[PDB]
């Protein structure tokens, strides 16, 4: 359910489009190229796609690409040192939620809720979604906020 | 004379397929019910696919149980009356119809979609079609009878008058769409999905064998809808008691395959 997750509060478009930096990007989410050329961005999604390139994808093509960047995300939530042992002591649904935190804010940022973390390895799931929500992550995005802190707590898809 | 000997053995019969019709559908009405309850308990009624199975079983009480109001509709008196509840109660019966034909479909949506992509959320869209793209389609039919067609409560049949097909070809059309979702799961299921052990893909597998049973039970009657058999003695008798035992057991095969699911 993660690509469906994520679609959810992240966002799903099918043909290229630039973001607030001005760089070339698909799907959800996956940049293309830092480069302004338009022709780049393409030919790298020819590489990708393995098919016809052009600026629409197939909804399929999107999950493909959603599986890459899942896949460089893990990579990194590993490489991390606090956020390693979280990981592997949580089960696949509070996986997605923390692959879902990543996503918005990177490996640096999650690192940062230093006691969540501790209450979660511990499985304090009650204890954990009072520390995540005394957080300016919750002011400014809430309505994400409030479904992945559900999912840490029950550790269902009952929210999305 | 011996006309009306023959007028007498025929009302019988159709007695006794009344007979057949009323228990089947008191049998049928219950077993729904005891399916909804086992559902509604289970913590695992937060798992969209519960969702969508506690929403067909409802969609199926609510027919079920207008199905009695009806039979106090086909009184002859009443039925050329007109009266406004007898209308009101006919297009509540066909409202209700068409929804159990769109919640099959989203059963057969969401099928299709576990297999391909990897909950409170995502069921609006579910419950927008189970019982909101029907309601439009029964008002413009509603329409139709009152500009054209205001006879025999709404439940008059009538040759050369299409105003039902504003709601039965939107039948058609979504089993239409499910025959290729079909092809597609079973495509999918013996190529890609070979070797899955995912736990998507057993409940996909124990779906589509159970689908396989269901389908000729549940459209035989649909096909016998057609058939005008004739007036012979034998062949007649066999065509009512059939298709009687087929209708009004109908839910009952629907919670068996609804708690099949549950596994
Ligand atoms: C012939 O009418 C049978 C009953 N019916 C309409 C009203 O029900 C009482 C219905 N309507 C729709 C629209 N689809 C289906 C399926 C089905 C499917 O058939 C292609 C494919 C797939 Br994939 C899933 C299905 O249902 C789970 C089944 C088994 N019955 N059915």
């Amino acid at each position: 359910n993660i690509f469906e997750m994520l679609r959810i509060d992240e966002g799903l478009r099918l043909k290229i489009y630039k973001d607030t930096e001005g760089y070339y990007t698909i799907g959800i989410g996956h940049l293309l190229t830092k480069s302004p050329s338009l022709s780049v961005a393409k030919s790298e999604l020819d590489k990708a796609i393995g098919r016809n390139s052009n600026g629409v994808i197939t909804k399929d093509e999107a999950e493909k690409l959603f599986n890459q960047d899942v896949d460089a995300a893990v990579r990194g939530i590993l490489r991390n040192a606090k956020l390693k042992p979280v990981y592997d002591s949580l089960d696949a649904v509070r996986r997605s939620a923390l692959i879902n935190m990543v996503f918005q804010m990177g490996e640096t940022g999650v690192a940062g809720f230093t006691n969540s973390l501790r209450m979660l390895q511990q499985k304090r799931w009650d204890e954990a979604a009072v520390n995540l929500a005394k957080s300016r992550w919750y002011n400014q995005t809430p309505n994400r906020a409030k479904r992945v802190i559900a999912t840490f707590r029950t550790g269902t898809w009952d929210a999305y | 004379m011996e006309i009306l000997n023959e007028e007498k053995k025929s009302k019988v019969h159709y007695h006794v397929a009344a007979i057949i019709n009323y228990l089947g559908h008191c049998i049928s009405l219950v077993a729904l019910l005891v399916a909804f309850v086992l559902f509604l308990r289970a913590r695992s009624i937060r798992c969209l696919r519960n969702i969508i199975h506690a929403n067909l079983i409802a969609a199926f009480i609510l027919r079920n149980a207008t199905w009695f109001v009806v039979q106090l509709t086909m009184s002859p008196e009443v039925h050329q009356s007109n009266v406004g509840w007898c209308r009101l109660v006919t297009a509540a019966y066909n409202y209700f119809h068409v929804t159990n034909f769109f919640w099959m479909f989203g059963e057969g949506c969401y099928l299709h979609t576990a297999i391909v992509l990897t909950d409170r959320l995502r069921a609006w869209m579910f419950i927008c079609i189970g019982w909101g793209v029907p309601f439009p389609i029964i008002v413009a039919w509603a329409i139709g009878k009152l500009y054209y067609d205001n006879e025999k409560c709404w439940a008059g049949k009538r040759p050369g008058v299409y105003t039902d097909y504003i709601y039965q070809g939107p039948m058609a059309l979504v089993l239409l769409i499910n025959f290729i979702f079909l092809f597609n799961i079973v495509r999918i299921l013996m190529t890609k999905l070979r070797a899955s052990t995912t736990s998507e893909t057993i409940q996909a597998r124990k779906a589509v064998k159970a689908t396989l049973v269901l389908l000729p039970l549940l459209g035989i009657t649909y096909m016998l809808a057609f058939v005008n058999p004739g007036e012979d003695e034998v062949s007649r008798v066999v065509f009512i008691y059939f298709n009687a035992f087929l209708e009004s057991f109908q839910g009952f095969f629907v919670s068996v395959f609804a708690c099949f699911l549950n596994s």
